[PDB]
Formats: C-alpha cells, structure tokens, sequence
C-alpha cells in the first residue's frame, strides 16, 4: 500500500467510486486557480522543495571560502479529514444513491478554499505570499455601483498592458461579485456582456477569495509546483463510523509581479 | 578544457 | 562574432533566452504601429539610406551638364541601454524564474515608444515628418463626452472614404482614449460594440501616441524601413553588473497624405 | 556557456588541462570522505534540497485542515577563489611544465578539508551535523602509548558490532595519528600491520580530521548529495593574473547513528 | 473521477 493505506479502509468498490466522484466534482466547482496557474505534474511523495535558483549568505567554514545556502520553496501538506456513516457506505452496494457524502462535500469545498485563498491571498505559514500581495500594479476598490463594474475592469486591463503583460486576460470575480455582475443591468444591458467583449480569456466563478483579480494567462506567471495532488486516504474507523480524509501536498510561487491586478471592497 | 569544467572526482 | 558582441557577454544560454523572450513580448505588448504601417525585411547593417526616388537641383560641374543629387531618407539606429544584475543572471541556470528582467522590459517599453512617436508624432533631427504632421485629411477633436466617440470616428471614417482612400480602416488609441472606449457606456450599451461595428480592421492599443488616429491599412502608405531590427547588445560588465541595450536601425516615410486622420483634445 | 563562464577566462586549452589535472590529484590525496561515505550522482544546478521525509507542524489555514511543511535539508555552495599569473598560464603553450600552480593546490586542499570536516566534524551554519557529533556509539580515547592503538580500534570494532552494523569496517585516521600508526612497532611488530589483520577495509588517510573514525561502508548510513561536484569557474582577470575558483554544492547527512565510532585525543 | 486532476483550463 501507500501511506493513504486505501485497502485498510472498510469502504466498498462501490463506495469508493460515489466517494471519488462527489470529491472530484465538487472540488473542481470550488477550485479557480487551477484554471489561470501553471499546475505542474505531481513530483511524488518525495518532492519536498521547489529551488527557487537563488543563494542565501551563510557563515563561510574558513577563510577563504565563499559559501551560500541554496534557496528552495518548501512544500506544505494540506490534509482535510472527515467522518462517514458506515450505514452510508454499506447502502452503497445495495443500491442507494442517496447515501450522505456531505463531509466529503465540505472536504473538498474546505481544502478548494484553502489552496485559491492560499494562491491568492497567501499562506505566510507556509512561506508562500499570496498574488494580492505580490501584485506591483496598482490595486483598484469595487465601485459601490456594481453597473460602473466595467471601468474598474477596464482600468485593471490597462495596467496589465502597461507593465509589459501580455497574454490572454482573464478576470476571476469572488462569490458575491460574481452573482452582482451575473444580475446587474445597465439601461437593461447586462453588465456582464459588456465585460465578456472586455476580457479575451474567462470570467471565471472564485468563491474562495473575496474581491477579483484581473491576470494574464499567457504562462510562467503563477507555478502552482504539485508534490501530490488531490487524494482520499484512509485514517481510522469503528463499527459505526469511517474516518477518511482529502489530502494534498503543493506550494505556490508567483514569478511576475506586474502579470496582476488585484481589486477588493472598501471598509 | 574551456567548458563546464566538472573534475568528475566523484566516490573514489 | 557580430557589432552586438554578445559572445562576450557573461550571460549564460539559459539567462539569453528569458531575456531575449522577456523583451520580445514586452517589446510586441507596447508596439501598435508595425500593425498598421507596412513593415519591411531587415535590409542588414549595410543599410543607411531609402531612396526616395526624387532629384535635387545642385551646381553643374561644368557648362553643359546638368546635374542632379539622388534624394534619399537616412536611416536613423535607436540604442537603448540597460543594466543587468549578475545574481540575477546566474540564478537563471540554478533554476530561478523570478530574475529581475524590469530592465529589459523598461529598455522594451522606451525603444517601443520611441518608434511609435516617430511614426506618429515625428522625429525631425532624423528627418521623419510623422503620419499627424503629413495627414492632409482634417484633423478632428476627441469630444468631452467619450459617448460621443462614435461621431468623431464616424468622421474621421467619411474623410478617409471622401478622399478616394480604400481597404480595411483601423482605429489606433492612445492609453487614455482606449481605456475609456472600453470603459464608456450609452445607456449601457458598450461604445467599444457601437465602434467596431464601424471599423473594418482593428481597434489598437496605441500607449505610446497621444490622442487618436483613423487611417487605412490597405498597404503602399506608411512604410517602416528596417535596417536592422530589435536585438540584444552587449557593451560591458564587472564583477556584478552587465550592461546591455536594445538596438534598431530604421526609418519612417509617409507616402500618401490623404490616408490617415489625425484626432486630438 | 554556464555560470562558470570558462570561455571569458584568458587561458590556453593547454593551461586548462594542467590546471584541472593538478586541482584534481590534490583534490583526490587530501579528500578521505568520498571514500567512506556515499557519494550521489551530481543532479545539476538546479538543484537546492534534500527531502529528509519528515513533517513539520505548521498553523493551520482553517478550521478542520491539518497542515504539515515537508522538511528538507539544504545545500551549500562552496566557492574557494585563487589567483593564477597569467606569465605561468602563457607558458604552458610554450612548453613550460613547471608553471606555478600551487594557488590551485591550496585552493583544492582548502576545499577538500572544507569538505571532510563537514562530513566528520559538522557545519551548523549549513544544518549540517557531523558524523562525530551523530554518533550513538561511545566514542573512545586514543591512548597515550601508540602501541595501544590496536587496543582502541579493536574495542571500536566491537561496539560497531554490538550496534547490529555490518558491512565492510574501515578507519580513517587524522595526519599525525596515520603517521603514528605506519611507523609505531611494538617490538619490532609493526602495529600497523596489525591493525590491517583487524579492518577488513581500508585504512584511510584523512588529513582533513583530527582523532580518528571506525565506521562501516556497507552502504545507506553516510550520504553525501551532489548537486554540482567540484569543478573551476572564472571570476575576472587584467593583465597579469585571473582570479578563478573551485565550485562545489552538496549536502551531508547522516541516517545511522550507530554506524561510526568516533575517536579523539585526550585532551 | 479520482479525487481531484490540476490543470482545469
Ligand atoms: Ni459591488
Ligand atoms: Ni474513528
Ligand atoms: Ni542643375
Ligand atoms: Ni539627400
Ligand atoms: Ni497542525
Ligand atoms: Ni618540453
């Protein structure tokens, strides 16, 4: 086995496939990030660091010796547990398709959460800044009238052209902004297909971080480095209950400051 | 000779 | 090796190519003129001049001949340098994709708006007039009320098609101009949707021009004569820096009057 | 070219071997690590850490996530510049074999005993603990009288086997305690022909270190990482010298314990 | 599916 240790687990093949589906998809509604960053093939459960190339000053072991210590980005496990009836997972083979998988739901909307607000919004625990607040382009505040939405986007864009960013432009929009801009008319004309005619790329649904981000998809900006991607593995478990947990081992680095605009709400 | 340079010392 | 003596520069294969493809995109990003001027092949490091075909009246050697200069436009070389870290450069091979290139992309951005101003605005010291000093066509004012827009296109349009100009129209704007096209809504519905509805080319992103310009890319009317194109030069370095430019040898010529309409505040 | 950038350094393809052949023969007569421990592939210069395999507990980004960083051991760079005249490098060509090249040999003995005393005596700046600072095993005292020294390896061997360490047992002994050994006799008995009767390795010459080591070379307990191994780089030069550089960038770690035995002298 | 697969656009 592996350290998930998946055939400990007192799951059926059938429940298995309920339980790997509804994660799959439910983490992939959530997640917003994957869809503008790099993500790297999964390294392996050996991966551990990602060199980042540059040196750091250290106490030379003599004179006359000149040493530095190799700068490299750790990488950081994220490991969301939950707890399954096993009246749930039995009703599986059965024939139920009904059976509760709203811990498994929680889990993935939780570690989707986590991993778009820690692209984004930075994880100083784990030494990785978000791209808000790496972002060197000037930061732009939501209009309170969500039908001036389209100039705040429109001067978000020209930074990006400004600073020498190319590459299709995509916007990602947060929970609340997203149903504002889906809603909002002006005159009757949505706002929203006037943004769509603004933006070359996609605006794409983030409810994990809060305000929008408007970024360059061309590539080599935004390096989500996967150790081990997104896995269900097998804790504990009695009589009456399973203890599973999603697991996930990535970092994230952000090579270009001036490849985003961040926008937030005012207090 | 003019080129990477790795002695290539390695386990002896 | 070549003028640019990149071969005794202390960048390493790996480091050449983020540079070289850092400014490339940077230098692409800010340029909008080689979009709707006809940009020639690289005629190499042996050209200076562009025959413009034309005599000048000049002192005969003697009685009974008559003599005559070959007019013909010079070719002016922009060179813009830059200053690189070392560590910067090193780190590139020890696998570091966040090497500070700002240099590069500000090299990019200065070379790219210098040659957007000379073909718009002018470089007299190099005998380049400019499409707005040359545009016979009447100039027009960008109105106060950018839902307005659309008229002083739609104008700058009829002058083009008044004044016997044909093929595919394109609109270049400046940052301001272009911002608020994108940005500006008639009772909502979006001016950007009203203006490409009367541009059969293409709306420009022009960052470098100030005002606007409405002019036709049919071909055979604004020509940018490269000799040599954008490169990478080396001139010197130490122990922690090199410094670098951006080089380019080119002229502008402006063929036909009547094919661009010039728009200001 | 590379990092190095040999090709901007004014000197003969001649003088490039010589000075490469003497940095490596006097790299190889002071190093005695390389031939104990576990020497790696070089993995390039992209190369920054070692995955130790550990976690480390790390706050948490939300409730109901558990977060771990992934520990890893990072490399040094060791740079050891020296100065060459260009009059001896000229030479070469011209037929000299007796061009000064004692800058490289002291650079080379510089960066081999650098290294050695990061393997056996540690380097903190560098988390790098030392084979005689991780030593579970007792360590011993070199006795006064050289005659006894056979009595001190053979009671290091035994603790070497009472740990459960087989393999192969070799001795690295510092410069005064190999001399000592080669030409002590008890009796006329040379003692270091007994002590070749008790190793069934090697007895290494380790100028590097003082005291001495009885470890086993079976393989998996000392683990020297190269990212890139010792080679010459080219700094800068004027008329009359350039100033080059032997380069090196590894890791040291220990995984057993129990498998060396680490001697000093009474102090 | 399986879990969860990066690279979504
Ligand atoms: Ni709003
Ligand atoms: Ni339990
Ligand atoms: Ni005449
Ligand atoms: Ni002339
Ligand atoms: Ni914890
Ligand atoms: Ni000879």
């Amino acid at each position: 086995m592996n350290n998930l240790y998946r055939d400990l687990a007192p799951v059926t093949e059938a429940a298995w496939a309920e339980i790997e589906l509804e994660a799959a998809r439910t983490f992939k509604r959530h997640i917003a990030g994957r869809r503008v960053v790099d993500v790297s093939d999964p390294g392996g459960p050996v991966t551990a660091a990602v060199s980042t190339g540059r040196l750091i000053d250290v106490k030379a072991p003599t004179n006359g010796v000149i040493a530095h210590l190799r700068a490299s980005k750790p990488l950081v496990r994220l490991r969301v547990p939950f707890t399954l009836s096993r009246n749930e997972i039995d009703d599986v083979e059965r024939g139920s398709k009904d059976s509760d998988w709203e811990p498994v739901k929680e889990a993935a909307k939780k570690l989707a959460f986590v991993e778009d607000r820690t692209i984004f919004e930075g994880y100083s625990a784990a030494s990785i800044e978000g791209i808000r607040s790496a972002s060197s382009n000037p930061a732009l505040t939501l209009p309170e009238d969500p039908r001036e939405i389209p100039d705040v986007i429109s001067q978000a864009l020209s930074e990006l052209r400004l600073a020498g960013v190319d590459g299709p432009y995509s916007v990602l929009l947060s929970a609340d902004v997203y149903t504002k801009v889906s809603e909002t008319s002006d005159h009757g004309y949505p706002i929203r297909e006037h943004l769509n005619r603004l933006v070359d790329g996609d605006i794409i649904w983030a409810p994990a971080i809060d305000g929008a981000f408007v970024l360059t998809t061309r590539g080599g900006d935004f390096d989500l480095q996967l150790g081990t991607d997104v896995a269900i593995g097998y804790a504990s478990h009695d009589t009456d209950t399973v203890r599973l947990y999603l697991q996930e081992t990535l970092t994230f680095l952000c090579y270009t400051a001036e490849a985003s605009v961040a926008l937030s709400h005012k207090l | 000779t003019l080129a990477a340079g790795s002695l290539s010392i390695g386990s002896l």
